[PDB]
């Protein structure tokens, strides 16, 4: 297992060298997307029986 | 009555049943009558390259039965110069025989192994793939599900009578073959205390009953009932030689020669399978209706393949010295002495050692032990040598006990005239044709149920020739139309039946489920067993119902009335009961379900997505 | 020595990672959303009870037309349904009975699937004949295929029990690229919307992230006490959810590179089998082994409702590309469409 650890150090080296934003911000971009696209999300916004392929026709 | 072949879907289960036992090889299928025939049908017609080779094998096979030399001399040259005549030193073995004007039956026998070597492989793979192999599986299923009762035979006239029962003549309904039926009484056997003898006869019959021997009363089936035991034997409606001797009086030398010749090969047969007959006496030889003979009543016979017997069993007239003495073991030697006593009685009307019509058993034995062969001077030179040879009290000298067995007797001057190929071929005329309508042709002078538990039995080689001679080619035709109609019915309708193909199907075929657990109402369906589930469909559809390997908790047998069922206890504690159409399908479904449900539960445990916790 | 240096230099890195993780942990998503309005009491009703499969359902997937869905069963089939009619467009009996996963190409042309067969098989539905054929049988893996996904009709991505994933050229039929890292059986995978990255979740209790064209892992995510049965991308290609055997779901973020939320309850003891996001991101739907599916508020982590239709275990699920519907397949053998 000479290569097994040498791969893991090379690999974790890769996983460390990335520019990381923060949880308040990321949480807000998730919330920003949710809120933004919430109009077009049928499961939140009860769309009427006309709009729904699975209600009547 | 008639035989109903199961449908060609039986192939799936039976291909597996027989593959489990090792029986889908050129050797095991070619070796079977019904197997060879289907193989040949294929090569001559439905494969072009194979045409020359099988034709050659058949021209070789025809050649082996040719009776005269002249026929073989011509048919050697015709086979050598023929359009068919691949090998190097095959030609040299035959060119050496042809150059020295010699032509035995086994002349072309070197080509037999080598034609077989070219018929394995490519050609045999093409047979298994062919429709001809399917048909093999259909016949083999019928074989392994035979359960006989009185009702499967048509019982005719009483043709034997003894202290424990009676023999009857009969026909077997489904092929029309004719047979005999021996029927022993259990209540009597209890009072007279002969449970061993009954059971011994059954074992002995099964030893001798293969190789289609013209000279023994062989068995094809055995079975029993609450009061009676029963054997199904070669038909011998002609009476025993104890009646016939007492009718005809004594026999000629040339007449006895015929009986000797046949009995000898009958003995050659038992001896090549290591059986000592023990009770040879006129009352146990028996005539067909051309007058050819066979040996019978094996109840005192013995396997000498393992331990050579010591008991004084036989009949006081006809025992060898070695039999009469306790502490002395014996082999087939006893038969050649018995033959002499019996052949001497055929020539003189009493055992050589039953002097002065005495019942004093004690005296009879000491004459057998001490005194010697008072042969009349009327007996010929070649005959005198024979009986002196057979009646040696010391085995060392007894004819047929020196090394080469029955051929020591065949080479005797007494049989010098004979072409022993013609003898085995029943091609020599018999001396006594029995008359039609003869009473008493084979009479004799006058908890517990556990002992006969395993009594039923069937012989494959016998059931297969029975079929091949009789119903085979017509049933194959009846079935080939029946099948080809329904394949025209599937092709024209635009509906092929291929739900098994191109997947991972293990085994498919019909069985019958009970789906009304209070009611007892049975339903027949086509099952597909896949590695994880037992699917089942009804008439003309894809499958709509199933049971998972996962859900099955045990697979037992239960009896409901006279239905042998599989009882799957299912999670819930509910009971799923299944009934198969035949014994081998019950054995295979019980095996493949256990093997699939254990294999599934073991594997399902190893998969996170599939297991429960 | 050489071993102990390169095993402690790993902890030195894993710490440098775990510090940069905690550096970014200023607030909880739960706090960030503590104020926003509850989703309400989301009661979905069963709309389609899709009977047909004859024993346990294990996987399903929707086509890009938001209507045709493929599903995979213990009964050994793919059924390409039309969810609107409740009707089957194709039943594709399969070469292997042990099917676990299945997929649908974006073009509508091809589908793919696999299972304990260790093969991902491509099916062309645009033959000259007017039926379904097998164009390619993509072989190369060494353990049970547990998920697969087409990027285009020339190329596809696969995950397996052997602890690997891979990209295939379908034309030549060979692995263009291979993806190693995981240490227990891989159970699920999710592609990005741009399709240059994708993610895997496994019985190691971790999830991972890959560049398609480079060929190597970028980021790895832990937290669960037990097997991760399911994974799905957040709609924008910058986060993803998980379902786990410890009785909880969880959300993780790509740029923030860590756990944001845990969805759970003292009453709930059983495990989780599948996750999908609604089209916006707001609902996280998950399937359980107490026979119910629970709708979680993705941001507030409240139990927003109970899809309580099935009479045994819920096993798979999916949301349409147009957001109109949620499909749940169960061990009782029925799919259900809800909204
Ligand atoms: O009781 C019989 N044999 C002795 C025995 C058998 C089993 C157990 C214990 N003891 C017996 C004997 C005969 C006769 C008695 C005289 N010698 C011939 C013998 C057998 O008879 C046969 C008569 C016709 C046959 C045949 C055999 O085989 C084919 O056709 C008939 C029925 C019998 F039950
Ligand atoms: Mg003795």
């Amino acid at each position: 297992s000479i290569a097994q650890a040498r791969k893991l150090v090379e690999q974790l080296k890769m996983e460390a060298n990335i520019d990381r934003i923060k949880v308040s911000k990321a949480a807000a971009d998730l919330m920003a997307y949710c809120e933004a696209h919430a109009k077009e999300d049928p499961l939140l916004t009860p769309v009427p029986a006309s709009e729904n392929p699975f209600r009547e026709k | 009555k008639k035989i109903l072949l199961p449908e060609p879907s039986i192939r799936s289960v039976m291909q597996k049943y027989l593959e489990d036992r090792g029986e889908v090889t050129f050797e095991k299928i070619f070796s079977q009558k019904l197997g060879y025939l289907l193989f040949r049908d294929f090569c001559l017609n439905h494969l072009e390259e194979a045409r020359p080779l099988v034709e050659f094998y058949e021209e070789i096979k025809k050649y082996e039965k040719l009776e005269t030399e002249e026929e073989r001399v011509a048919r050697s040259r015709e086979i050598f110069d023929s359009y068919i005549m691949f090998s190097k030193s095959a030609t040299e073995h035959v060119q050496g025989h042809l150059g020295k004007k010699q032509v035995p039956p086994d002349l072309f026998q070197p080509y037999i192994e080598e034609i077989c070597q070219n018929l394995r492989g490519d050609v045999f793979q093409k047979f298994i793939e062919s429709d001809k192999f399917t048909r093999f599986c259909q016949w083999k299923n019928v074989e392994l599900n035979i359960h006989l009762t009185m009702n499967d035979f048509s019982v005719h006239r009483i043709i034997g009578r003894g202290g424990f029962g009676e023999v009857y003549g009969c026909r077997k309904a489904d092929t029309g073959k004719m047979y005999a039926m021996k029927c022993l009484d259990k209540k009597r056997i209890k009072m007279k205390q002969g449970e061993t003898l009954a059971l011994n006869e059954r074992i002995m019959l099964s030893l001798v009953s293969t190789g289609d021997c013209p000279f023994i009363v062989c068995m094809s089936y055995a079975f029993h009932t609450p009061d009676k035991l029963s054997f199904i034997l070669d038909l011998m409606n002609g009476g025993d030689l104890h009646y016939h001797l007492s009718q005809h009086g004594v026999f000629s030398e040339a007449d006895m020669r015929f009986y000797a010749a046949e009995i000898i090969l009958g003995l050659e047969h038992m001896h090549n399978r290591f059986v000592v007959y023990r009770d040879l006496k006129p009352a146990n030889i028996l005539l067909d209706e051309h007058g050819h003979v066979r040996i019978s009543d094996l109840g005192l016979a013995c396997d000498f393949s393992k331990k050579k017997p010591h008991a004084s069993v036989g009949t006081h007239g006809y025992m060898a010295p070695e039999v009469l003495q306790k502490g002395v073991a014996y082999d087939s030697s006893a038969d050649w002495f018995s033959l002499g006593c019996m052949l001497f009685k055929l020539l003189r009307g009493h055992s050589p050692f039953r002097q002065h019509k005495t019942k004093d058993k004690h005296e009879i034995d000491r004459m057998t032990l001490t005194m010697a062969v008072e042969l009349p001077d009327s007996f010929s030179p070649e005959l005198r040598s024979l009986l002196e040879g057979l009646l040696q009290r010391d085995v060392n000298r007894r004819l047929g006990c020196l090394g080469r067995g029955a051929q020591e007797v065949k080479e005797s001057p007494f049989f010098r005239s004979l072409d022993w190929q013609m003898v085995f071929l029943q091609k020599y005329p018999p001396p006594l044709i029995p008359p039609r309508g003869e009473v008493n042709a084979a009479d004799a002078f006058d908890s517990d149920q556990e002992l006969y538990r395993n009594f039923p039995l069937t012989i494959s080689e016998r059931w297969q020739q029975e079929v091949a001679e009789t119903v085979f080619d017509t049933i194959n035709a009846e079935t080939d139309r029946l099948e080809a109609r329904k394949k025209a019915k599937n092709k024209q309708l635009g509906h092929e039946e291929d739900y098994a193909l191109g997947k991972d199907c293990i085994m498919h075929g019909y069985m019958s489920k009970m789906g009304n657990p209070f009611l007892t109402q049975w339903q027949r369906r086509y099952f597909y067993l896949f590695p994880n589930r037992l699917e089942w469909r009804g008439e003309g559809e894809a499958p709509q119902s199933l049971l998972t390997m996962e859900e099955i908790q045990s697979v037992e047998e239960t009896q409901i009335k006279e239905r042998k069922c599989l009882l799957l206890k299912i999670r819930g504690g509910k009971q799923f009961i299944l009934q198969c159409d035949s014994d081998p399908e019950l054995v295979q479904w019980k095996k493949e379900l256990r093997d699939a449900y254990r294999e599934a539960q073991q594997l399902v445990q190893r998969v996170p997505k599939m297991k429960n916790k | 020595s050489e071993l102990d240096q390169l095993r402690q230099e790993a902890e030195q890195l894993k710490n440098q990672i775990r510090d940069a993780r905690k550096a970014c942990a200023d607030a909880t998503l739960s706090q960030i959303t503590n104020n926003i309005d509850p989703v309400g009491r989301i009661q979905m009703r069963t709309r389609r009870t899709l009977r047909g499969h004859l024993a346990k359902i294990y996987a399903m997937h929707w086509g890009t037309d938001s209507r045709l869905l493929v599903s995979a069963s213990q009964d050994g089939k793919l059924i390409i349904w039309d969810s609107y009619t409740t009707n089957k467009v194709h039943a594709i009996p399969l070469r292997s009975s042990w099917v676990m996963t299945c997929a649908y190409a974006p073009s509508g042309n091809y589908v793919a699937c696999g299972g304990l067969d260790n093969i991902c098989s491509i099916y062309n539905l645009k033959t000259r004949e007017g039926n379904v054929r097998v164009s390619r049988e993509l072989a190369g893996h060494t353990g049970y295929l547990s998920c697969c996904r087409f990027l285009d009709d020339n190329q596809i991505v696969t995950s397996s029990g052997d602890t690997t994933c891979a990209l295939w050229d379908i034309e030549t039929g060979q692995q263009t690229t291979t993806f190693t890292g995981h240490t227990g059986d891989v159970m699920s995978l999710s592609l990005a919307p741009d399709t240059r990255l994708f993610v895997s979740g496994a019985c190691d209790a971790s999830a991972k992230l890959w560049d398609v064209r480079e060929g190597m892992c970028r980021q790895t995510f832990t937290g669960h006490e037990s097997d991760i049965n399911a994974i799905c991308f957040f709609p924008n290609g910058n986060a993803f959810a998980t379902g786990s055997d410890d009785a909880t779901c969880r959300l993780f973020d790509l740029r923030a590179d860590q756990e944001l939320m845990t969805y759970s309850h003292d009453n709930i003891i059983c495990g989780i089998t599948s996750v999908s996001f609604s089209k916006s991101g707001r609902l996280l739907l998950a399937g359980y082994d107490d026979f119910n599916c629970n709708v979680w508020d993705a941001l507030k982590a409240d139990r927003a409702g109970v899809l309580a239709g099935h009479d045994n275990r819920v096993s798979c699920l999916g949301v349409t590309d147009d957001g109109m519907a949620v499909a749940t397949g169960s061990w009782d053998s029925f799919l259900k469409i809800w909204n």
